[PDB]
Formats: C-alpha cells, sequence, structure tokens
C-alpha cells in the first residue's frame, strides 16, 4: 500500500531478521544512520533477540512505537499448560498472567531507551486495550503516565509528542536540578545528615 | 508638524570659562551665553505649542539637572519652584510657559553654581560632558517612550578655550553617545567657544549623527549663530543643507604614541590602534603576547630587483 | 566520590550521585547484611549497574569475610556492558587508592 | 586534495568552463591577459575564492537514497525519468548498470532498455516487491535474475563484519551451545506456505535491510569506545568554559602632534552671581547689526560650499560617449588589475618573485603610457 | 454506562473558579535576572567571519512558522544581517542554502551588507524544496573560509528546521576537518535536537553543548538571532594574537565623478586608501589595490563596546535609605509603588551600580545595558 | 558577437598548450 515508500523518505527502515548476524548487523546499521543524522526507523520482536539486552539510548531511541500488546499465542497448548498450572498451585487467573507476561515483555521493551537522567524519549503505546493497564506498570512508568494520556487517537498523541521534544530540546537549568534529580558529595552528605 | 524635544547639553567648568574670559576681552561671557540659550529656549517653545525643552549642564564634580527641576519639589520649604523663593531675577511680565521654565532653570543655575562654589577647593581632574550626553540620550528616550510620536535634537554647549586638550578618556562614551543616537536619529549640534578651532571627536559626533558643528570664538552674537543654525528642527532636517563646513576626517589617535593615524596596525584581540609594532611584542592594552611570524611578516620588507 | 554508608567506604565512580541511587544503596546493604530474597526494581535511566558494581566492591573489600560476588545477566551483550562499567569502576578505585589492589573478574560465555 | 589552491591554479578545464559561464571576467581576461599581455596564474591567484566556488558547485553530489522508492507510475500510465534518477539508479543498483553496459549499446535503445526494466521482475524485487509467478516479466532482465542473485551473496560476504559484544545478538542466541527448549511455534517464525517452504518476505525484508546497509557503508569512502559508550555522562561533571578573560587598561597617551588659580575663580563666580541677580535684559543677545553681517556671510559661504558639494553625490550619467565611456572605464579596469598584481608581489617581499614585480613595474609604466 | 449524550451538561458556566499583585510579577523579574547576574569580560571573536547556512526544503514548507517557515526565516535573516552589519561591520559573510540536495552558494563571503541583502530577497521568491544534506553545507562553509585569514574567526551558523540528513560522504570526517580547521559552529534548529548537530556544536566549540538552541515560540526566534549577532568568546588555547595591518581613508570629496577601484563606476564620492591613494564606495572594505581593510573609526567604534561590557544594575534593597527621589539618567520620579498600608513598600526601582553608586530606574537599566555601553554614573565620579 | 571571441579564446588556449607540450 506504499505506506513505507513515504517512510524511505525520511527515514532508513530497519527490521529484525532471524539469522541474528544479519540482525546484528541491521542493529550497527541502525546506530550508525542515528549518528550521523540519517534517521532511522528499526521493526523488532518484542519477544525477540533486540528486545533483551539492547539498549536504545539517547539518539538510538527517541520515539518507542508500541505497535499493541505482544500476547503471546494463546491457542498454544504449552501456554494453556503454563496457565493450568499457575491457576492449580500458585492462584494466578489466566487472564492475569497473560496479561503480566505479555506487558512485561512491553515493559522490558520501554525499559531500552533510557540511560541517565540527560536522556529522554517518548514510550508511545498503540492499542486499545492498554488504557486498562496502567495499574500494572512498573511505578517510576506509571508515576509519568497521565491520566489525559490513557486514551488518545494519533493527532494529539503527535501534538504532545511535538510539544515535549521541543521542550527538552532546550537546556535545562542546573538550578532546577542541582538537588532534587542528582546530588553532589554534598549534597549527599547534607541528606545522610538530615536522615540521621 | 510633529514636536519634538529640545535637550540642551551645557559645559559648565569654571576653569575653562574663566580662561576664556582671561583670553577674551570681556567679562562675564557665560552670562552673554545663558541669555543667549534663555531666548533659543523660548525660541524653541516658540515654535511649536507641545515641543519640549530639557538642559543639562556638566559641572567639575558631576551632573546636574537645570530643566526640567527635580521632583523633591513638594510646595514645602524645599519646594524651590514657582512662587515659592520666586527671586527676581526675570520680569514677571513674561510669557508663563517661558517665564516658568527660565525662571526655574535661572535659579537652578544659581544654585549649582552656590554648589560649585562650595566645593571651589576640589579641582576635578574628570571632564563630566561625556555622561551629561549619555544621560541627554537617556531622558531622550524617556520622553519617546512616554509620549506616542515625537521626535528629539541635542545641542551641546561646549567650550575648549585652548586649555582643555581632546582627552583620551572621552573616546569611548561618545561614540556610545554616537551609536545611540543614531539608534533614536537623534541629531547631535555641536558649538564649540574658544580659542580651539577643532575638536576632532565632537566632529565626529556631529558628522555621523546628522548634526552640525560650528565652532565659535566670540561671546557676543552667539545667537545669531544658535538661531540661524542651530534651529533645524527633526521635522525639516532633510530639506535643510547644513553650514558644517568642517570636514572632518573620521581617523583616530595611535595608543603608545598619541599622534593621527595613518595606515598601520591594531591587535586582533585588544582592537586598539597602533601606529607603530609595539615593543616587547606584546600588546599595551590587554597584554597579548604576539606571534614573531605574523609581526614578521608585518615587518617584512617589499622587494624590488637590483 | 567517596562516601560512608554506615561504616561502608564506598568509591563511586562519578563526581555526582542521583538520590534514588543513594537509597537503592541503603537497601542493598540492609539486604546484605541482614541476608536473604530481595526483590527491587531500579528505574532504567539513572544507573543501575554501576552501583550495584560499586556496593558489591566495597562490601568485599571492607568486609571481613570476603565473600565472592555473583552476577546473573541474561546475556553477555549486558555481561560485556557490566564488564566494561567494572573496567571503569577499578580504574576509579586504583586512581582513588593509588594502587592496584588484589581483584579478578572475569564474564563467562560458551566456546563459539 | 582537489582544493588545493597549487590544484584550482593548474586547472585549465575549470577556468574553461568559468569563462564560458562568466562574461564579465571573461571580458576582464580577454582586456587583461591576451591583450596586455599578463601571465595567467597572476590573474587567477587574485580568484581562487572564484574558482572554487565554479568547482564545487558542480563537485558536489547528493546523499544516496532509495531511488526506486520514488520511482512510480503516475490504461495509460506514465513515469518521469530523469537523468539524476538514472544515475541514482546506477550507482545504488549495479545489476541495473552491468545489464546497461551489455545491452544498451548493443542491441536495444535505452527508452527500450528502461521499458523492459520497468515491466520486469527485477525492478519488483529491487523495489521490495514480492514475486509473483502470474506476471510475464521481462525475459531479457530475467536472465539477470540469477546474478542479481550472485551479488547478493557477494554483498552478503563483504558486508559481513564481527561486530562488538554490545550488540552480538549472535552471540546472545549462542551463550548456551546446548539450550534446547520447546520450540517457537509459527508466530515467532517467519512465514511459510502450504507446503512448507516460505512465502518469500523475508526475502524481501532481506533485500530492503541489505540495501540500508549499502546505503550506510556508501558514506565509508574518501569524500576504549566501549568505555565512552557505558559512561554515564550525566552524573559527570558538566562543562565548565574555558574562554579567555582580559583586563584592559585605559593608561594610553594623550594627543601630541594656561594655569589660573582659585581666587579669580571666586572673583569671577561672584560677578556672575551677582550679575544674575541684578538684572538681564534678554534684549542684549540682539547683534549691533554689522556682527550680524559677518557672521551671516560666514554662515552663509558655508552653506554655499556645503550645497555645492552635496549637489552632486547605479553610476550617474556621464557626458562622455558610449564607447569613450567604455574605453575609459576598462582602461581603468585594467589600471586595478595591473596596480593589484604589482602590489600583491610588492608587499609580498620575496626575492624570487623580483623578477615578476620588475615585470608589473614595465607593465604600468607601459600602462601610464597608454593613458 | 450509557452515551455520551445522556449524561449532564457541561457546567461550563460554572467551571470559572473565583495588593500582592506586584510581588507575583516582579519576584518572576528577579528569577530572570538571577541568570544575568554573573558577568565578567570574556576575549570574544572580534573580526568575524559568518556562514549563514538556510534551509531550503520540504521541510520548509511546514505550517508552523507563519505563514511558512520559508518566509518568516528568509526575512528574519534579512532582519539578522542589517542587525549584524550594523553591530559587527568589519566582519566578513557569506550567505549559502540548502536546496534540492546540493549546497547553494547564494552570495560570496563579502562585508557589503546590500548585495546578501540583495541575495536573500532574491532567495525569498523561490520555492523550498529537496532534502537537505548538512555535509554538503559544511564542505561548501570549508572551502569558503579557507581564504579566511587567522585573525578573522571562522563562524558557521545553519538553520535546520529538518530532521534527516542525506550525506554524501562521512560527515564525521567533515566534523574532524572542521574541528581541525578551527571552524567554530553554532546550529539553530526548528524542530527537534537533532544528534548529529548536537555532536557538532559539542565538536567544533571544544566541549561546549550549549551552542544547539532549539526555539519554543516566534518570539524567542527572534532572540536567538539577536542573542546570536553577539561576538563568540574565544577559549583559552585559541593563539591567533596577530597584529592585522589596515589603513584609515579619508572621504574624498569632489563635483567630478571618479572611476572607484572596485567598481569601475562613477562616485562621487569616495574614501582614499592611505596606502595607495584608491577611492571605493563603501566602507568597511578592503582596497582591491593593495589589499588593505579600509575602515572608519566607526567601524571599530561599534566594535569597543563588547570589550567593555556594563557590570549589570543592582537593584537596591527596599528597606535600606534611598539616594534620591528622582532617577539619575532621566530624573523621573521613582513611584512610591506602595502595595498597601499594611503591604508595605516592595520593589524600589533604584538601580545601582556598583562603580559609582548611582541609581537608575528600569527604563534607565534597559537603556543602558544594550543601547548605551556607559554609565552616566561612573562618568559624573571626578577620577 | 562573442563566438569570434570564444574561437579566439580556444585558439589561444590551443596556443599555451603547443607551448607547453
Ligand atoms: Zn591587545
Ligand atoms: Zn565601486
Ligand atoms: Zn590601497
Ligand atoms: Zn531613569
Ligand atoms: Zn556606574
Amino acid at each position: 500500500m506504499g505506506i513505507l515508500d513515504e517512510v524511505w523518505k525520511h527515514k532508513l527502515i530497519l527490521v529484525e531478521t532471524p539469522d541474528a548476524q544479519e540482525t546484528s548487523l541491521a542493529l550497527e546499521t541502525y546506530r550508525k544512520a542515528c549518528s550521523n543524522g540519517r534517521g532511522a526507523i528499526l521493526l523488532s520482536v518484542a519477544r525477540g533477540k533486540v528486545s533483551e539486552g539492547i539498549d536504545f539510548d539517547h539518539q538510538y531511541g527517541r520515539t518507542v512505537l508500541m505497535i499493541g500488546i505482544p500476547f503471546q499465542y494463546t491457542e498454544s497448548r504449552i501456554l494453556k499448560a503454563r496457565l493450568e498450572f499457575m491457576r492449580e498451585n500458585y492462584r494466578i487467573r489466566e487472564n492475569d498472567f497473560l496479561s503480566f507476561d505479555a506487558m512485561r515483555h512491553a515493559a522490558q521493551c520501554l525499559g531500552r531507551v533510557l540511560r541517565g537522567k540527560d536522556d529522554y524519549g517518548v514510550m508511545v503505546l498503540a492499542d486499545r486495550r492498554f488504557s486498562r493497564k496502567r495499574s500494572q506498570l512498573p511505578k517510576w512508568i506509571a508515576q509519568g503516565l497521565s491520566d489525559a494520556d490513557l486514551n488518545l487517537s494519533t493527532d494529539m498523541a503527535i501534538s504532545n509528542t511535538k510539544q515535549f521534544l521541543r521542550t527538552m530540546a532546550q537546556p535545562t537549568d542546573p538550578k532546577d536540578q542541582e538537588g532534587v534529580s542528582v546530588w553532589s558529595y554534598e549534597d549527599l552528605i547534607k541528606h545522610q545528615n538530615s536522615r540521621k | 508638524e510633529s514636536p519634538s524635544l529640545l535637550t540642551v547639553i551645557i559645559e559648565i567648568a569654571p576653569k575653562l570659562w574663566t580662561t576664556f574670559d582671561e583670553e577674551g576681552n570681556e567679562k562675564g561671557s557665560i552670562i552673554k551665553v545663558l541669555e543667549a540659550l534663555i531666548v533659543f529656549l523660548n525660541a524653541h517653545l516658540a515654535f511649536n505649542s507641545a515641543n519640549k525643552v530639557a538642559v543639562i549642564a556638566a559641572y567639575s564634580q558631576g551632573i546636574k539637572y537645570l530643566y526640567p527641576e527635580s521632583t523633591s519639589a513638594l510646595k514645602a520649604s524645599e519646594s524651590e519652584n514657582k512662587t515659592r523663593s520666586d527671586l527676581k531675577i526675570i520680569n514677571s511680565d513674561m510669557y508663563r510657559r517661558f517665564r516658568n521654565v527660565d525662571e526655574t532653570l535661572v535659579e537652578e543655575i544659581y544654585k549649582l553654581f552656590e554648589l560649585e562654589k562650595k566645593q571651589i577647593e576640589q579641582n576635578s581632574q574628570r571632564s563630566t560632558l561625556a555622561g551629561a550626553m549619555s544621560a541627554g540620550l537617556t531622558y531622550v528616550n524617556r520622553i519617546s517612550k512616554e509620549s506616542v510620536s515625537l521626535k528629539s535634537r541635542l545641542l551641546v554647549l561646549t567650550c575648549g578655550s585652548g586649555s582643555s586638550k581632546d582627552e583620551i578618556f572621552q573616546y569611548i562614551p561618545i561614540m556610545n553617545c554616537i551609536f545611540s543616537a543614531t539608534k533614536m536619529k537623534c541629531p547631535i549640534d555641536v558649538v564649540k567657544i574658544g580659542g580651539s578651532k577643532e575638536s576632532t571627536f565632537l566632529q565626529q559626533t556631529t558628522d555621523a549623527t546628522n548634526g552640525v558643528y560650528l565652532h565659535v570664538e566670540s561671546t557676543e552674537g552667539l545667537i545669531q549663530y544658535l538661531a540661524t543654525a542651530m534651529f533645524i528642527d527633526p521635522s525639516l532636517r532633510p530639506i535643510i543643507v547644513k553650514p558644517n563646513h568642517g570636514s572632518v576626517d573620521f581617523r583616530t589617535s595611535c595608543y603608545l604614541t598619541g599622534r593621527v593615524v595613518a595606515v598601520g596596525f591594531i591587535c586582533s584581540v585588544c582592537l586598539c590602534v597602533l601606529s607603530i609594532i609595539p615593543p616587547g611584542n606584546k600588546c599595551p592594552a590587554c597584554d597579548s603576547q604576539f606571534d614573531e611570524h605574523v609581526i614578521a611578516k608585518l615587518k617584512r620588507k617589499p622587494v624590488v630587483p637590483r | 566520590m567517596k562516601f560512608y554508608i554506615d561504616d561502608l567506604p564506598v568509591l563511586f565512580p562519578y563526581p555526582k550521585i542521583y538520590p534514588e541511587q543513594y537509597n537503592y544503596m541503603c537497601d542493598i546493604k540492609k539486604t546484605l547484611d541482614v541476608g536473604g530474597n530481595s526483590i527491587l526494581e531500579m528505574p532504567s535511566g539513572t544507573g543501575k549497574t554501576v552501583s550495584l558494581l560499586s556496593l558489591t566492591i566495597a562490601y568485599q573489600m571492607h568486609y571481613p569475610e570476603h565473600r565472592k560476588i555473583i552476577y546473573c545477566s541474561r546475556t553477555m551483550s549486558e555481561i560485556e556492558k557490566a564488564l566494561v562499567e567494572l573496567e571503569n569502576l577499578m580504574d576509579y578505585r586504583t586512581k582513588e587508592l593509588g594502587y592496584q589492589e588484589d581483584f579478578r573478574g572475569l564474564g563467562l560465555t560458551s566456546r563459539k | 586534495d582537489s582544493l588545493s589552491k597549487e590544484k584550482l591554479l593548474t586547472n585549465l578545464k575549470l577556468q574553461q568552463s568559468l569563462l564560458k559561464g562568466n562574461k564579465v571576467l571573461m571580458k576582464v581576461f580577454q582586456e587583461t591577459v591576451i591583450n596586455a599581455g599578463l601571465p595567467p596564474s597572476e590573474f587567477w591567484s587574485t580568484r581562487i575564492p572564484l574558482l572554487r566556488a565554479f568547482a564545487l558547485s558542480t563537485s558536489q553530489k547528493v546523499g544516496p537514497y532509495n531511488v526506486l522508492s520514488t520511482i512510480k507510475p503516475v490504461n495509460k500510465v506514465n513515469v518521469n525519468l530523469s537523468r539524476e534518477k538514472i544515475l541514482n539508479i546506477f550507482e545504488n543498483y549495479p545489476i541495473v548498470k552491468k545489464a546497461y553496459t551489455d545491452n544498451v549499446p548493443k542491441n536495444f535503445k535505452e527508452p527500450e532498455f528502461w521499458a523492459r526494466f520497468f515491466s520486469s521482475k527485477l525492478f519488483r524485487k529491487l523495489r521490495g516487491e514480492k514475486i509473483m509467478q502470474n506476471d510475464r516479466g521481462d525475459v531479457i532482465i530475467d536472465r539477470y535474475l540469477t546474478l542479481d542473485q550472485e551479488f547478493d551473496r557477494k554483498d552478503d560476504d563483504m558486508l559481513l563484519h564481527p561486530v562488538k559484544k554490545i550488540i552480538d545478538l549472535d552471540g546472545n542466541i549462542q551463550d548456551d551451545p546446548v539450550v534446547r527448549g520447546n520450540r517457537p511455534d509459527f508466530t515467532m517464525q517467519p512465514g511459510v506456505d502450504i507446503n512448507g517452504n516460505s512465502d518469500g518476505t523475508v526475502d524481501i525484508l532481506k533485500g530492503m535491510n541489505r540495501l540500508s546497509e549499502k546505503m550506510i557503508m556508501a558514506l565509508k569512502n574518501e569524500y576504549n569506545d566501549e568505555r565512552n559508550e557505558l559512561k554515564i555522562d550525566d552524573l559527570n561533571e558538566s562543562y565548565k568554559t574555558n574562554y579567555a578573560i582580559i583586563h584592559l587598561k585605559r593608561n594610553a597617551h594623550e594627543k601630541t602632534t594656561l594655569k589660573v588659580s582659585n581666587q579669580q575663580m571666586l572673583q569671577q563666580l561672584s560677578l556672575v552671581m551677582d550679575n544674575l541677580i541684578n538684572k538681564l535684559d534678554l534684549n542684549q543677545v540682539v547683534p549691533n547689526n554689522e556682527v550680524s553681517n559677518k557672521i551671516n556671510k560666514r554662515v552663509i559661504t558655508a552653506i554655499k560650499i556645503n550645497a555645492k558639494q552635496a549637489k552632486h553625490n547605479l553610476e550617474v550619467k556621464s557626458t562622455l560617449p558610449i564607447d569613450l565611456l567604455e574605453s575609459c572605464r576598462m582602461l581603468h579596469t585594467t589600471c586595478c588589475e595591473f596596480l593589484k598584481h604589482f602590489y600583491i608581489h610588492f608587499q609580498s617581499g620575496e626575492q624570487k618573485q623580483a623578477s615578476t614585480v620588475k615585470k608589473l613595474y614595465n607593465h604600468l609604466k607601459d600602462c601610464i603610457e597608454k593613458l | 454506562g450509557g452515551y455520551a449524550w445522556e449524561d449532564e451538561i457541561k457546567r461550563s458556566w460554572d467551571l470559572v473558579k473565583v495588593m500582592a499583585s506586584l510581588v507575583a510579577s516582579i519576584v518572576e523579574a528577579r528569577k530572570k535576572r538571577t541568570a544575568k547576574k554573573n558577568i565578567t569580560p570574556y576575549q570574544r571573536g572580534i573580526i568575524r567571519s559568518l556562514i549563514l547556512t538556510l534551509d531550503c526544503s520540504e521541510a520548509m514548507l511546514e505550517k508552523d512558522l507563519r505563514p511558512n517557515r520559508h518566509a518568516m526565516i528568509i526575512q528574519y535573516a534579512i532582519d539578522f544581517v542589517h542587525e549584524f552589519f550594523d553591530q559587527n561591520p568589519i566582519s566578513q559573510m557569506g550567505i549559502i542554502i540548502m536546496r534540492n540536495g546540493l549546497a547553494q552558494l547564494v552570495s560570496q563571503v563579502s562585508g557589503n551588507p546590500q548585495d546578501h541583502i540583495d541575495a536573500l530577497k532574491s532567495i525569498r521568491k523561490q520555492e523550498p524544496k529537496g532534502n537537505p544534506s548538512l555535509q554538503n553545507a559544511l564542505e561548501m562553509a570549508r572551502g569558503l573560509l579557507l581564504p579566511v585569514p587567522a585573525h578573522c574567526t571562522r563562524e558557521v551558523l545553519i538553520v535546520f528546521g529538518s530532521l534527516s540528513t542525506t550525506d554524501p560522504g562521512d560527515i564525521h570526517q567533515t566534523i574532524d576537518s572542521l574541528v581541525s580547521e578551527k571552524i567554530r559552529v553554532k546550529v539553530l534548529g526548528l524542530s527537534a535536537q537533532v544528534a548529529i548537530c548536537k555532536e557538532l556544536c559539542k565538536a567544533t566549540n571544544y566541549g561546549d553543548e550549549s551552542f544547539y538552541k532549539i526555539l519554543l515560540d516566534e518570539t524567542h526566534l527572534k532572540e536567538l538571532f539577536n542573542e546570536a549577532v553577539t561576538p563568540l568568546p574565544v577559549n583559552k588555547i585559541n593563539k591567533g594574537f596577530t597584529l592585522v595591518k589596515m589603513g584609515f581613508p579619508t572621504r574624498i570629496f569632489e563635483d567630478t565623478p571618479t572611476f572607484c577601484s572596485c567598481h569601475s563606476k562613477l562616485v562621487y564620492g569616495g574614501y582614499f586608501c592611505p596606502n595607495c591613494h584608491s577611492k571605493v564606495c563603501s566602507l568597511p572594505t578592503v582596497c582591491p589595490c593593495c589589499d588593505l581593510m579600509l575602515i572608519l573609526s566607526t567601524h571599530l567604534a561599534r566594535s569597543y563596546h563588547h570589550l567593555m561590557p556594563l557590570k549589570t544594575f543592582a537593584e537596591v534593597p527596599t528597606t535600606e535609605k534611598f539616594r534620591s527621589e528622582d532617577c539619575f539618567s532621566c530624573q523621573s520620579r521613582f513611584p512610591i509603588l506602595k502595595n498597601h498600608k499594611n503591604g508595605k513598600l516592595l520593589t524600589s526601582s533604584r538601580y545601582r551600580c556598583e562603580d559609582c553608586k548611582q541609581e537608575f530606574c528600569v527604563d534607565c537599566d534597559v537603556f543602558i545595558h544594550e543601547i548605551l555601553h556607559n554609565c552616566p554614573g561612573c562618568e559624573s565620579k571626578p577620577v | 558577437e562573442e563566438r569570434e571571441n570564444e574561437k579566439t579564446l580556444n585558439d589561444y588556449y590551443a596556443a599555451l598548450a603547443k607551448k607547453q607540450a
């Protein structure tokens, strides 16, 4: 349908490959295209090789496009065996464990974008069923998720991203971050004295 | 048509004016230039109904404001304005718009003279003229932003009298005033009374701000000089030619020597002007240590066959 | 920097420290002193690997038990990242103490 | 490189193209070097940035990009081909240029070749379309399909190199050599057909990924790091400015090419104060009708001088005829050029160029004779 | 569990829920001047060679800046050239656009503002298109800044509103070449923080990350321009401490038009070169006979003020006894500005100067600190 | 016309190439 032709204009498109050598070549190609400002998009498995271990810090990850919930194949008999044993022994509901595993894969994908507090990047989640799963989220992720973003369409999400990237492109005030987001030795000593 | 603002900078220095009195055949020349200024201000206020006047004197120990009077007037014993302590200096049948401004300014003149007499024991080596028209432009912008428009113009009543030469500290603030006046399109008019024919910085000030310079030598008949040439309002500036016959070269003095400069050198850091290569291969201003290669290239001899 | 948590000299290899990192170090030292299991999520962004490595090297060197340290990751990408952070931390500790102390640290993977 | 001054001075074809393009500089070179006998290196020593700009206007090239993604038809369908698009096709896709070399000058013309390629399956594979069997394709371009797979294999061979352990996913799958759990299902696996063979979309994924890798490695031409990558710059100290600070001293020298005491200051002050106290007749400023005439004469003479100077101040019209005006203008131009070169060689202070200085002096003397 | 219509009315009239108003703005004023309280004389680049790189692309057709990006950037560049020549006249300026994947040099490097303004208004007519490439623009800037002398600073400004660059070669080699050639780069992006531009600003400007600036609104863009006109402070390790030979021409006056040495055209005025007696049209320009930087005193005069930056005027405490009722430089009565009888006296509008102990009002402060560059209080002091 | 000018220019460059070689 020609979407990817329009994507080729802006960013170089990289796709995860079952050949892990080709996948790593695509990964280093992606990192090179992010480094020189060519711009690149990576399409990956949320439960795959790139999802684990590989971190997209700084320019390597700026927008994390989460297309859908990475649910496992429910009709796979092994997963039904998992759910039956968890429900029988550990009293864990089937939908609870299914959602938990899917969003924990989602969360391990989301956690690869930030390294340092100077790092910035959005975690956009594109599915209608993420809206009910904020209470399960990681607590640092959950505090960053506002009530207004629980159910957005494309356009105001795009405007929010545009305003956000205009905001974090501004140089922050060191006095705003001198002792509340990072401590020096003196701030740490002062807080140790305050705790004592 | 459009009213303007006549800001005037008066240079009062007892040494300068008294050396003018000694060089001249008369004593009390500043009375003559003072009454000439007064009738000039009356002529300016006769020019339009809504034009305004500011006059500022630059005495030895600082500067003081002459018209309009300081806002400490509170209709008290220290009001010092209107009928309060209205000492009869000018006639009371004067036009009241002229009467108030002239009486106020002459009372301020006498007060400044009393204050300067009280501090006659200390002789200032620093001239406060440059800061004076700096504050003149500051009040010009005050009037321009408060009143919405209005033109503006500066008159400079300076005096050399063959005693004070062209000072070195009067370089930077004068051009700061030049750029400020060029920003608000304020012409700068300078008349110099004294034996010193040429004042280079003030000539550049008049030339670069579309003003008029006229050096004068006799205190008599100066209102002819003023109301003939110094009355070019900013409303009719482009349609009136200027009697500024003196042509300034827009040059400068060298730093370590002081003479008028020719094709020469500058520091590429402190950018002061040097007629010759300074000794020690270091800057006299910012002490910038210089590359020997580049000054060898400037000390390098032009070539011709034998 | 070099600071104290209880009686533990901690040689942090950065001139600054996050508050979440220091509370994390307090909790980890409490867990090690008590002993047992613990589950803690340290948010990504903030330095996680180097903070654990710093507290474990301080705990192993300072405490007279000198228990060895076991660090289990999921891929040798992360193991190599941990080894690099450990190289930086040991370089900092050698610089601050003035000497290279007796220490052995390697990652483990397959023959391939 | 080719942008050095000695390369710009010796580039005769660049000067040829510049004088074919330029007209006023062409006339300057015609009436300065050709007629008056100026050396051409002397002419081009002063115009090095102009030669550099003219060279760099055509020397630069655009970045590599997916040219075949931009190609799209618009029954009759028309696609517009530019020469830059053809060159991008040749550089980005060596198979198309390989077919072009042995197809176009031998059997059939270039538009026929491009229409055959656009009707062929090789275009669909290179664009990334999954290959269909019901399409007829073009047989001539379909003979190059096997050699296209050969180029694919060669590019995959040469593109492969050992990556660092930070991004070693081939390591990640081989951390345990004898890991053997339950196999991934068809959702975790590439799609297969009813028989079991692949549907071919992994082929288009490999093709586009190889295209992206080719675009990245195309930038690699003549045109410890892990410690820096794992270092957290945010926890490090902020950058401190090492900008220079100067202190300026205003102790300059006075401009070089009567002392009176405080007693007469006080008496002159008292004279002014009581002359202010008693009376100022403001009518005393009126001149005696004699000094007024002299000062008026001074003012009118100054006005006359300033008006005569400022009466006359795109170039202005001249009384000379346009032939004489052009001759005078071009003689002034070659005067300025010869003076430029003479002062450049004269102030550049080399005894080795003294002969050139002498020749420029003789040219200036002959140009004085011409004046 | 119903439709959106069957719930309630919006209650928009009740949505609006409803002397110390002085302090709510003046403490914001203190917070704004808190960032500006640090001042010291930095040695800055005085003789400048700026390359203004212009994005001319489809991203310049974006409907976020009025009416497009292209017209606002081209008119603000006209304004920038005018104000920069009004503040740094002795500099030499080259203008380049980035259009259709090739860096198109639209004007040579020159000291003439008018030719550059003509080039900008010529580019104003055309339609921005193509995919921008940074590396072409930096290589062109490297070429054009090659004849720049050692004393003259090599500086490049880029307005890169796009987010991706498609370069023919490796841009990091170009970055290393620019750092090796001591070319300082400031980049003014319009959309986001492009990482290659961040690395370029960090590497070319000696580890400083403050040279990559992104606007926030319409006015902040003009803020970016009018603090971009300022001379950049040079690093301590930079040793280009040279003497520069230039002369002072005199304004020739003649009723007969004569051929100027630069244009071969009839100009009544002119400036005779002190080295070789050659006339030119404009100043400051090089003499095209003996290669002499012909100037005026006004051109260096425009640049003295950067070398003498005024210390910020410190507003007096309201508690301390005020020196006078009126201001010093304009003698406006200082407003009593008492909040209430219980609200007492706040925000005393008197701005003291530390070198002269003279109070100034707010208008005097915001006039003396950028338009003037002298303190009249520091000058009334008889030193 | 500039045709004769470029023809004489080409002749001059050909003579210069003959002299240089
Ligand atoms: Zn210096
Ligand atoms: Zn000219
Ligand atoms: Zn000359
Ligand atoms: Zn004021
Ligand atoms: Zn002061």
